């Protein structure tokens, strides 16, 4: 999974078998670090209109 | 602002008419050493009718005013042949 | 079952029978009209590719399509702003209600803004606003006017309509007692002012009861505000479909462009990216087309609301079934989420009795026609009511006019005409 | 800047035409945007693959143009129907609809032609020079209530008169502009005054 966005520690209740996480928009907003058993929240990078 | 971050204008504590719409109740105008000012748009003057149970106002004079109302009626009739646009 | 069109009434028609009502009920209806949509903007470069460069270079080969979509959406936003600017801003000076509220007995404390909330809305407006309660490229732009400004506009219109009548939308607002205003508005449907100046208490009680019933209906029943919720549901469903369209493949090997740029080479990734580009562009064009078609109907509804704000609140209308079921008296505007709610006060006659009538009466060989009235009878004596309220008056030469002899009129009846 | 509504339509049509023309400068994924080049540099079996993409692109652009033109013609037809209703209700007759043919009391409208539009000269009646007056619903002369026929009871402080509702014309309260209906203890706000009998 390659992309861009801010990474922050999430308070989600991931199960011992769940690795990724998708919202109602089928977008990855949570992943599990392949080395440390920690779930990180993938929030999109800041953007907007000018 | 409620619509974003306006970088380049000064927020005044006055209220004028709306010249350039920005967002939620915010308008911009080029007014006075000139600069762009941001402010909260004013809906109008604060009038107060002297209402009571035993008073009425009756106009003594009048004024005939002629206004203008502009309404579009038709557009330019155009025809586009496909064999000359997609092909030719 | 087979649906029924209604009851089966049979008007007892006759050449010498008329029905004149003897009482009246003050009804207050509610008409909801959508005025504005949600201002949404879509960055096509962020929705079609997303933080990418090769896909952006591939999309630049399609011409000025993203510019067209952005221009269409900006025009929609400006149109939505115009739709709410041309409905609630039909007044130049923001009027205020006087501190002493003595309007003859009409209670407007439940339709006027309250100092409880931070001088924002009223009880009915609070119910209306509590009853209709950052993406992959989509953003919602806030409207120009806020809820507070629309509520102040509605409060100014209400204060003007209460304290001046219809003299604040045709020049300078002049003060007038609410009782005389109601009398002058009764004199516009056919009833005389002596009826109001004698049943003012009953009229005020009926108006207060109707406003209370409207409040109760808004509180208990939440399905009334349907035209405002339908627009929000349609916009939300359009946005949800436009978002879910990013999960389709359109013939490619994956919906995510990163998974394609990290698996294939530029020689072979263009063929897989073009399918997604075409699919997402077609989806966005369909969304923009549907949004324009919906904004057309919303503009039509906003023009209808401006019309029902101009000649319905800032003046009494004689258009039947345009400002309430019945003889229109006065309408009150109330702010609503993405819409406006009118409170049409209508005169509804009731308790009608059957009388016998004649076109004219003959006294001394000449015919006598009523100036403004209808000849009726209680069985043995002839009188005249006005048009809708049974007020029997003695037939004098002051409420009738002579026209020709009584040998050409069909329905003439011999009777005495009083000379004062 | 007055004739802005008429100029906006022309500007929108010109922008639509210019975009439709500029959509011919795109390749839509082909090797060129000119059919002559594709046909003079490639063989028929291999040039159809490049021609089909241009055909699809130009067809989509033309369909978008036609859809936008239909959507704009809908609004133009709505505005034309509104202008026809205004021409029929304010030029061929006096209207009573508030704020439909100008601000104030409508008197008469004058039609004036304009490029792709119509301009109405709405002559209105705007009252001015207001003045405060005390008022009563009716009066009690001999125990009876004298309600006005067409007007309003006003007083200058000492004497009571009867005038119009849109123009101050004080007249002596006589039994020719007032009608008697009922007693004088059922109406709230009534003021005792004399009624002149000619
Ligand atoms: C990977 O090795 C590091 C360093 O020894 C250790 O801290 C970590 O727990 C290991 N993680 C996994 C998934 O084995
Ligand atoms: C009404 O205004 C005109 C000028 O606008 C003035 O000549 C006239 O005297 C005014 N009427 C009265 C009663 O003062
Ligand atoms: C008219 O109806 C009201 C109830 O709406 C009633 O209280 C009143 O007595 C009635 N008056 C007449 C004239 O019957
Ligand atoms: C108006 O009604 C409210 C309740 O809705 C009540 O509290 C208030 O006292 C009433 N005012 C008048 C004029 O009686
Ligand atoms: C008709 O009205 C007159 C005057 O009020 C009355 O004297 C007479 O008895 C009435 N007749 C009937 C049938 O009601
Ligand atoms: C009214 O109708 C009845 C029944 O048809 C008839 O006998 C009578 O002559 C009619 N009177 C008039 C006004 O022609
Ligand atoms: C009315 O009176 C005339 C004579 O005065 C008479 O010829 C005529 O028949 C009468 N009509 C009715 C309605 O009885
Ligand atoms: C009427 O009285 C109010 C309050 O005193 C005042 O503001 C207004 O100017 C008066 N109008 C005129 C013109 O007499
Ligand atoms: C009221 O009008 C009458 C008649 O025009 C006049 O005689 C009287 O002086 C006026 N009084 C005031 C207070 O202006
Ligand atoms: C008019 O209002 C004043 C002040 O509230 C009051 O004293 C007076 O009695 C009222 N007059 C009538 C009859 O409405
Ligand atoms: C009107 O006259 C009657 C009888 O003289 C009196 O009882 C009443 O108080 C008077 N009302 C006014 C407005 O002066």
């Amino acid at each position: 999974l390659t992309g861009t966005g801010v990474l922050t520690e999430s308070n989600k209740k991931f199960l011992p078998f769940q690795q990724f996480g998708r919202d109602i928009a089928d977008t990855t907003d949570a992943v599990r670090d392949p080395q440390t058993l920690e779930i990180l929240d993938i929030t999109p990078c800041s953007f907007g209109g000018v | 602002t409620r619509a974003g971050c306006l970088i380049g204008a000064e927020h005044v504590n006055n209220s004028y008419e709306c010249d350039i719409p920005i967002g939620a109740g915010i308008c911009a105008s080029y007014q006075t050493s000139q600069s762009i000012i941001a402010y909260t748009m004013s809906l109008g003057a604060e009038n107060s009718v002297a209402y009571s149970n035993n008073s009425i106002a009756i106009p003594t004079n009048f004024t005939i005013s002629v206004t203008t109302e502009i309404l579009p009626v038709s557009m330019t009739k155009t025809s586009v042949d496909c064999t000359m646009y997609i092909c030719g | 079952y087979t649906m029924s069109l209604g009851a089966e009434n049979s008007v007892a028609y006759s050449n010498n029978s008329i029905a004149i009502p003897t009482n009246f009920t003050i009804s207050v209806t509610t008409e909801i009209l959508p005025v504005s949509m949600t201002k949404t903007s879509v960055d096509c470069t962020m929705y079609i590719c997303g933080d990418s460069t090769e896909c952006s270079n591939l999309l630049l080969q399609y011409g000025s399509f993203c510019t067209q979509l952005n221009r269409a959406l900006t025009g929609i936003a400006v149109e939505q702003d115009k739709n709410t600017q041309e409905v609630f801003a039909q007044v130049k000076q923001i009027y205020k209600t006087p501190p002493i509220k003595d309007f003859g007995g009409f209670n407007f404390s439940q339709i006027l803004p309250d100092p409880s909330k931070p001088s924002k809305r009223s009880f009915i407006e609070d119910l209306l606003f509590n009853k209709v309660t950052k993406f992959n490229g989509l953003t919602v732009l806030p409207p120009l006017l806020t809820d507070e400004m629309i509520a102040q506009y509605t409060s100014a219109l209400l204060a003007g309509t209460i304290t001046s009548g219809w003299t604040f939308g045709a020049g300078a607002a002049l003060q007038i007692p609410f009782a005389m205003q109601m009398a002058y508005r009764f004199n516009g449907i056919g009833v005389t002012q002596n009826v109001l100046y004698e049943n003012q208490k009953l009229i005020a009680n009926q108006f207060n009861s109707a406003i209370g019933k409207i409040q109760d209906s808004l509180s208990s029943t939440a399905s009334a505000l349907g035209k405002l919720q339908d627009v929000v549901n349609q916009n939300a469903q359009a946005l949800n479909t436009l978002v879910k369209q990013l999960s389709s493949n359109f013939g490619a090997i994956s919906s995510v462009l990163n998974d394609i740029l990290s698996r294939l080479d530029p020689p072979e990734a263009e063929v897989q990216i073009d399918r997604l580009i075409t699919g997402r562009l077609q989806s966005l064009q369909t969304y923009v087309t549907q949004q324009l078609i919906r904004a057309a109907e919303i503009r039509a509804s906003a023009n209808l609301a401006a019309t029902k704000m101009s000649e319905c609140v800032l003046g009494q209308s004689k258009r039947v079934d345009f400002c309430g079921k019945g003889y229109h008296l006065m309408s009150f505007p109330q702010s609503a989420p993405h819409g406006v709610v009118f409170l049409h006060v209508t005169y509804v006659p009731a308790q009608e009795k059957n009388f016998t009538t004649a076109p004219a009466i003959c006294h001394d060989g000449k015919a006598h026609f009523p100036r403004e009235g209808v000849f009726v009878s209680n069985g043995t004596h002839w009188f005249v009511t006005q048009r809708n309220f049974y007020e029997p008056q003695i037939i004098t030469t002051d409420n009738t006019f002579v026209s020709g002899n009584c040998d050409v009129v069909i329905g003439i009846v011999n009777n005495t005409v009083y000379d004062p």
